[PDB]
Parts: C-alpha cells; structure tokens; sequence
C-alpha cells in the first residue's frame, strides 16, 4: 500500500519552492504553512521524530506508518530521502 | 554555466514532479478498480452459497 | 554558490527518480493484482 | 495503458546522463547505445517525429504511439503490428506527453554536458 498523503504533499511543496516567485509577497508564507504538514505526514507513528526505516500495512489504507526500530515500504523510505533533501536545498537557497 | 545548467535542472526537476503526480493518480485508479472488483466478487461468491 | 545547488538539485531528481521507479514497478504488480482477479472472476462465471 | 518502456529508458538514460563520469571510457559509448532506443519509445509511428500530441492505444499493450494529428495513416514499421489496427481505439496519454518534455529538456541537459 503506497502513501497517497505524503506523496501529494511531496508534490505541493517541491512545487512551492522550486517555483518560488519573487515578486510574490505571500509566496514564503504559503511554503512555511505547508513544510510542517509535510513534515507531518512522513513522521513515525512511536517516536513522533522523521521516519527511520518506514514498515506499513497492506491490507488497509490506515496512512500509520512505523519504524524498523519500532512489511518494509520503498516509497515512504524515498519520500524521506526526499524531505531530507528538499530542507537542504531550502537550506541553501534565500526564499 | 552553472545558471542555465541548474535552470535547466529546476525544470526538468518539475517536470519529473508532474510525472510522479500522474503515476500517482494512476495508482489511486487502480485501488478503486481492485476494490470494486474485489466486492463483486465477494458478492459473486454469495452466488455458490446459494445450491 | 551555485553549484552547490546544482550538486543538490542532481542528486534531488535521481531520488525523484527512484520514486519514479519505484511508483512504476506497484503500478504492475497492482495490474497482475487485477488480470488475476479478473481470469478468477471470468472462470468462477463459467463455473 | 500506460508507457512501460518509455518509463524504463527513461529511467536508465536520465541515470546514466545524471552520473555521468567524463574519467570513465565506457559512460559515454553507453549512453549513446541507451539513447536512440529512448528516442524510439516517444517516436510517432507515422512521422518518426517526436511524438507531438501522444495518443496512446488502450486496446493492447503493444505500445505503439502517433500523434493526433496522425490518426487514420499508416505505420512505419513493416511487416505492420496487428494490435494497433483500431484507429478508434488510442486516447491521449498524459504520461506520454510528460515523457516526452522530460526527453527534451533531458536532451538541452545533454547538449550543456558534452560542450
Ligand atoms: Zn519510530
Ligand atoms: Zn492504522
Ligand atoms: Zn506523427
Ligand atoms: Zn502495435
């Protein structure tokens, strides 16, 4: 079972920040609204931290998402990679 | 330089966002599909019972 | 400056790459998931 | 029915052009091997012309695509694919059309690289 929430919101602010327009002024706001929802929906269902080796279920769609530590999902561990490297590039760039 | 060439990786970097947009609307399609497939079939088994 | 950016988006769109590939091989297996139930179907029909 | 093949080589071309290693001989020969089969998948069956406004056969999976503006001609590869015969039966492809703007700028990628 794949995660339809993370993914979308993957989506939304990857499109929020590579598409940064400067000349926007709610621009920064918008992004800084949607970044912890993001980060919300990739979290661990034990430790409340960022996913560590993702383990979903595949009978339901129950969007709960446990650690190794705490079945294995390829898709969640990417979209966590994913997060990582987006508040990197959201690091290095000025918004 | 370094400018068209990572303008030209932004892009492409949005277009892959695209691609995985519609790859996951796909998928959604085909959870419907196996669901109502998988209740028709369920209410199709009924039909055994039924001798 | 730059190039850090570069060296960020490379390797940002090889991991939208695996999620890409990743997104492709479920879509198949949920196809078989599918034609299974389906030739299921069709011969408990004829049955 | 989605571009299983299309998909694939662009996974494989878009790897190999990513982790492109200029002290490595044999990178560059496989890329160029990889690379006109890529054209191929996202190439109309009437122009040989990249595809321009994919319409993509549901009937089958022998993915063989043509533009719109290409229904109703006849196909290039001979002897002729009997699945894609029903012209009435392609709709358009979003995840052509997707593919084929990411080979494009893909290919402007390419170009920057290798000058
Ligand atoms: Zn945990
Ligand atoms: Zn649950
Ligand atoms: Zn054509
Ligand atoms: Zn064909």
């Amino acid at each position: 079972m794949n995660p339809v929430n993370a993914t979308a919101l993957y989506i939304s602010a990857s499109r929020l920040v590579l598409n940064y327009d400067p000349g926007d002024p709610k621009a920064f706001t918008e992004i800084n609204r949607l970044l912890p929802y993001f980060r919300q929906s990739l979290s661990c269902c034990v430790c409340g931290h960022l996913l560590q080796d993702p383990i979903a279920p595949t009978n339901s769609t129950c969007q709960h998402y446990v650690c190794k530590t705490c079945e294995e999902n390829k898709q969640l561990s990417i979209l966590v990679n994913c997060y990582k490297k987006l508040c990197e590039y959201i690091t290095q760039t000025t918004l | 330089g370094a400018s068209s060439q990572a303008a030209c990786l932004k892009q492409i970097l949005l277009l892959q966002l695209d691609l995985i947009e519609q790859q996951q609307q796909q998928l959604q399609a085909k959870e419907k599909e196996i669901e109502e497939l998988k209740s028709e079939r369920d209410t199709l088994l009924a039909r055994i019972e039924r001798m």
